[PDB]
C-alpha cells in the first residue's frame, strides 16, 4: 500500500486525449499507457494521459503528467521512474514497474515530438537514441 | 459493504460464545487422564458428530485439520501414498484450488501419473474425459463440489456413477457447505473437505471426512492424535467452535441461501446492464452467493480499489492482484489474458443487506465509467 | 489445583482481549487488496516481529504453523528433503518429542541414515557422541532445548560449538520459552520451534524460526502464503494472540520464572521426603516448572486419578495411560527399567499457581501414596 498514491489514483490529474497532439508516446502484465503533449516554446503547454492498468499505473501516470506540466523539455526528461516513485511517497516492490511505465511513456512522447519536428539531432544530444530504435 | 466473503468470514457471535470457555476455564488436553481432559474429550467428540451430521457422514470418519488446505493435502498425498500398490494413475480437475493442484504436482515428482480434467466455457468438468480416461489403474479422482471463483456447481453425482466404486472420489466442499446441499452418500464421496471459516466458525481449523475403509497415510507426524492420522494436541476451542458453526449451518443454511440467491440475482441483473459486461461461470448451476463479472477495457485491481474507497469490499482475478499471473480457473475456462484483467468478484454472506446492494449498484456504474474514460482501450 | 501446564495452558486474558476484534470486527484476509486486507496485513506483520523479538530473531525469518508439531515436521522433513544433496546423515536426540522422532523415522524409511544421541541418567544428551559421530555428510542435528517430560536443560551453547559451519542445528524450544532465556544467536540455532500455547497464547498456532539462507521444502502445499513455505489462509486472530503473548513473555518471564522456581523448590523438598521417592532428570539445571519424581511402590495413572479426585490435575509417564501401552521413550532413554518407571508423577507449574495451591498438594499427596502402596503386590 502507499499514501499519496491513493490521492492520484482516486483523483487523477490530466486524464484525456489531445487532438492534433504534438507528441504521443505509448507503452509483461496488463499495463498499457499513452501520454499526449502539446509543446509551445520548448515547454509542455499541455499534457493528457490514458492508461489501462493497476492502481499504481493510474497513480504514476497522474504524478508524472503533473510533474511535467509547464516544464521545459530538458526539465521533463529529468522525470525518471524514481523521481515519480519518490514524488508520491514511494511504492512497494513488484508494483514499481508501473513507475517505469509512466516515465517511459513520457520519454516516448518527447522522443515522438522530436521525430516529427525534424529534431532528430536533439534525440542524439540528449541520451534517448536507444528508445527511438526500440519503438 | 463487505462482498469478499470467500476470502474471509467473520466468526458468528454464537460460535464465539461456544469457544471462549474452552480457552480459559476448560483448557484441558484431551489426552490427559483427569477431569480437565475428560471435559476436553466430551467437547471434541460432540464437535466431531456435529461436523459428521452436517454432511450425513455417519458411514465414515471426521479428521480435524488446521484448515481446508491441510485437509486437501492429506486427501491427495495421504490417500495416494497409502494406496499406490493398487495403481498410480490419478484424475484431478483443472479448476481445483491450489491446495489440490499443488499436491498432485508433488505426486507427479514421485512416480504418479496425473491427468488434469478440462472444463467448458462455464467451468464444469468434462465428465466424458473422466469416463474416457478412467483405467483399471486409476485410484483417485479429485473434483470440487462447486467453484468459489466463478460459482459453478460440478456434476459430482454423475461423476460418482461413472467411477462406479472403481476409484476413490475426493470432493473439496469448501465452496458448497452452507450454500447447497452437501450429502456424502448422495454424491458418493469417499473423502470430503470441509472448512470451518466458510461456515462462519474460527479460521485455522477444518476437517477431512473419510468413508469407512478408505485408508490413508498421515502427513503430520508425531503424537498419533486423530487416530494416528494427524498429530498435535487438539485445538479444542476451535474444534468446539467449528462444531457450533455446523449446528447453526444445519438449522439455518436453507433460508440463508435463498436470501443470498435473491440478492445475487438482483446484482447480476443490474451489473449486467452496464455496456460490455459478462458473467463468468454458469448462469444457473451456480452457488447462491457468487457474482463474477468482467468489464471490457479496464483492469480488475482498479475496480477493486475504487470500490474500497467507497467502502465496498470486493475481489479480482486480475494478474495485478497476485505471482503476477491471472486466475488459473479463468484460464481453464478459456479466457484470454486480456479478458481476465477486468474481473470483478463479489461474494455474498450472512451480514449483507438490501442496503449493501443499494450502495453497490449506485456506486459501480460510476466506477466503470471513470476507469473506462481513462483506458486507452475504450 | 492445576499442575498440568505443559499439557495445555489457559490463554491469557490480555491475549484474548487482543484476539477478538480480528474474529469479528477486523476479520479480513491479508491477501485482499482492500482496507480489510490491509489492516489484517499490518496486524500479522506486527505479530511476526513480536515473535521474532521474543527469541532474538532478527537474523532470520518467522514461519507461522498450526503448532509445534507442524513446526517440527517442517524443521526435520523440509530441511532434510531440500538439503539431501549436501549429504543424508542426521543426528537426533533420543529424548526429542515424537513430533521430531517420528518424522526422522520417516526419513530412515526414505533412505536417510539417522542416529539417535544417547543420554545419561538425568536425560542429558552426550555432547561427546555428537563430536565423534558427526560425519562429513551430516546436514542436520536436532536437539531440544529442554525436556518437558523430565525438565533437563540440554547443552545447546556447547553443541552449537561442536558444530560451527558443519551441519544445521535444529532446536525444539517448546519447553523453554517463558521459562529460561531463549536467544537464537547465543544457542546458535539454525532453526527454532516456538509454541504459542506454551507461552499463554492460543492453541492451534506456533512457529518455525529459520536463519537467513537456510533452505527448506514446504510441507503444507497450495496458495503460497508464508512466502511459499506454508500455504493456507492466515489465522489472523491466532497469530495476533501469539504476538500478544510474545509481548508479555518478553516483559514478564524473568520474574514469573523466579516465583515458580521457589514453588518447585518447596515441592521438591517435601515430595522427596516420602517413602521411596526418586527425582527424575537433573536437579539443578532444570526448568522452574518441572517436578517429576518416581515411586517404586505404585502405578502412575493411579497416583494421577487419585489426585484428580482430591482436585489435583497431574500427569504421568506410566505405561497404563499410553494408548499404545508402552512407557515413556524419554524415560527408557535415561536408563530406567520399564517396571521402575511405571509409577511416576509429573507436575507442570504455571502462571496461576499460587502458594495455597502448593500447600494443598503438600497436605494431600502423602496420604495418596501411603493409602495406595498399602494394597500392593
Ligand atoms: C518439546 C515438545 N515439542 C513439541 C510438542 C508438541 O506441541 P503440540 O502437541 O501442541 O504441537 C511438545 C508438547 O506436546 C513438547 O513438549
Ligand atoms: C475451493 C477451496 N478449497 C480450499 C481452500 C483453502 O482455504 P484455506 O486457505 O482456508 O486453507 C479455499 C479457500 O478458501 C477454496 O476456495
Ligand atoms: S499490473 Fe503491469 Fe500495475
Amino acid at each position: 500500500y502507499s499514501d499519496k498514491v491513493f490521492d492520484h489514483f482516486q483523483n487523477p490529474r490530466n486524464v484525456g486525449k489531445i487532438e492534433d497532439a504534438d507528441g504521443v508516446g505509448t507503452v509483461v502484465c496488463g499495463d498499457l499507457m499513452t501520454i499526449y503533449i502539446k509543446v509551445k516554446d520548448n515547454r509542455i503547454e499541455d499534457i493528457k494521459f490514458q492508461t489501462f492498468g493497476c492502481a499504481a499505473a493510474i497513480a504514476t501516470s497522474s504524478m508524472a503528467t503533473e510533474m511535467a506540466k509547464g516544464k521545459t523539455i530538458e526539465e521533463a526528461l529529468k522525470i525518471t521512474r524514481d523521481a515519480v516513485a519518490e514524488a508520491l511517497g514511494g511504492l512497494p516492490k513488484q508494483k514499481m514497474h508501473c513507475s517505469n511505465l509512466a516515465a517511459d511513456a513520457l520519454r516516448r512522447a518527447i522522443v515522438d515530438y522530436f521525430r516529427k519536428n525534424g529534431k532528430i539531432d536533439k534525440i542524439k544530444e540528449l541520451g534517448l537514441e536507444k528508445e527511438l530504435e526500440k519503438m | 459493504a463487505y462482498f469478499d466473503y470467500t476470502s474471509a468470514k467473520p466468526v458468528d457471535e454464537r460460535i464465539l460464545e461456544a469457544m471462549l470457555p474452552y480457552m480459559t476455564e476448560s483448557f484441558g488436553n484431551p489426552s490427559s487422564v483427569h477431569s480437565y481432559g475428560f471435559k476436553a474429550r466430551e467437547a471434541v467428540q460432540e464437535a466431531r458428530e456435529k461436523v459428521a451430521k452436517l454432511v450425513n457422514g455417519g458411514g465414515g470418519t471426521v479428521v480435524f485439520t488446521s484448515g481446508a488446505t491441510e485437509a486437501n493435502n492429506l486427501a491427495i498425498i495421504g490417500y495416494a501414498m497409502r494406496n499406490a500398490r493398487k495403481g498410480k494413475h490419478i484424475l484431478v480437475s483443472a479448476v481445483e484450488h491450489m491446495s489440490v493442484i499443488n499436491p498432485a504436482k508433488f505426486l507427479q515428482k514421485q512416480g504418479f501419473e496425473v491427468e488434469y480434467i478440462p472444463v467448458g466455457k462455464y467451468g464444469e468438468v468434462d465428465v466424458s474425459f473422466i469416463d474416457q480416461k478412467l483405467r483399471d489403474d486409476t485410484i483417485l479422482v479429485s473434483v470440487q463440489h462447486a467453484n468459489n471463483e466463478i460459482g459453478t456447481i460440478q456434476p459430482v453425482e454423475e461423476i460418482s456413477e461413472v467411477l462406479a466404486g472403481k476409484a476413490a472420489l475426493h470432493i473439496d466442499a469448501t465452496a458448497s457447505v452452507g450454500q447447497i446441499e452437501v450429502d456424502v452418500e448422495k454424491i458418493g464421496a469417499d473423502m470430503l473437505t470441509i472448512s470451518s471459516n466458510d461456515i462462519y466458525g474460527p479460521k485455522g481449523v477444518g476437517a477431512l471426512w473419510i468413508r469407512k475403509e478408505a485408508k490413508l497415510q498421515p502427513v503430520i507426524l508425531g503424537g498419533g492424535q486423530e487416530n494416528g492420522l494427524r498429530s498435535g494436541s487438539e485445538n479444542v476451542p476451535s474444534i468446539v467452535g467449528f462444531g457450533k458453526a455446523a449446528e447453526i449451518t444445519a438449522m439455518e443454511w436453507r433460508e440463508e441461501a435463498e436470501r443470498l440467491r435473491r440478492l445475487r440475482d438482483r446484482i447480476i441483473d443490474n451489473v449486467l446492464k452496464i455496456e460490455e459486461s459478462y458473467l463468468n461461470g454458469h448462469p444457473e448451476k451456480r452457488l447462491p452467493n457468487n457474482v463474477n463479472v468482467r468489464f471490457s477495457y479496464i483492469e480488475g485491481e482498479s475496480i477493486v480499489l475504487s470500490l474500497d474507497m467507497a467502502g465496498i469490499q470486493a475481489s479480482t482475478g486480475s494478474a495485478c492482484s497476485s505471482t503476477l499471473q491471472p486466475s488459473h480457473v479463468l484460464m481453464a475456462c478459456g479466457l484470454k489474458h486480456e479478458e481476465a484483467h477486468g474481473t470483478l468478484l463479489l461474494t455474498l454472506g450472512r451480514y449483507n443487506t438490501d442496503e449493501d446492494v443499494d450502495r453497490l449498484l449506485e456506486v459501480l456504474p460510476g466506477v466503470i465509467e471513470r476507469l473506462r474514460s481513462m483506458s486507452p482501450l475504450y
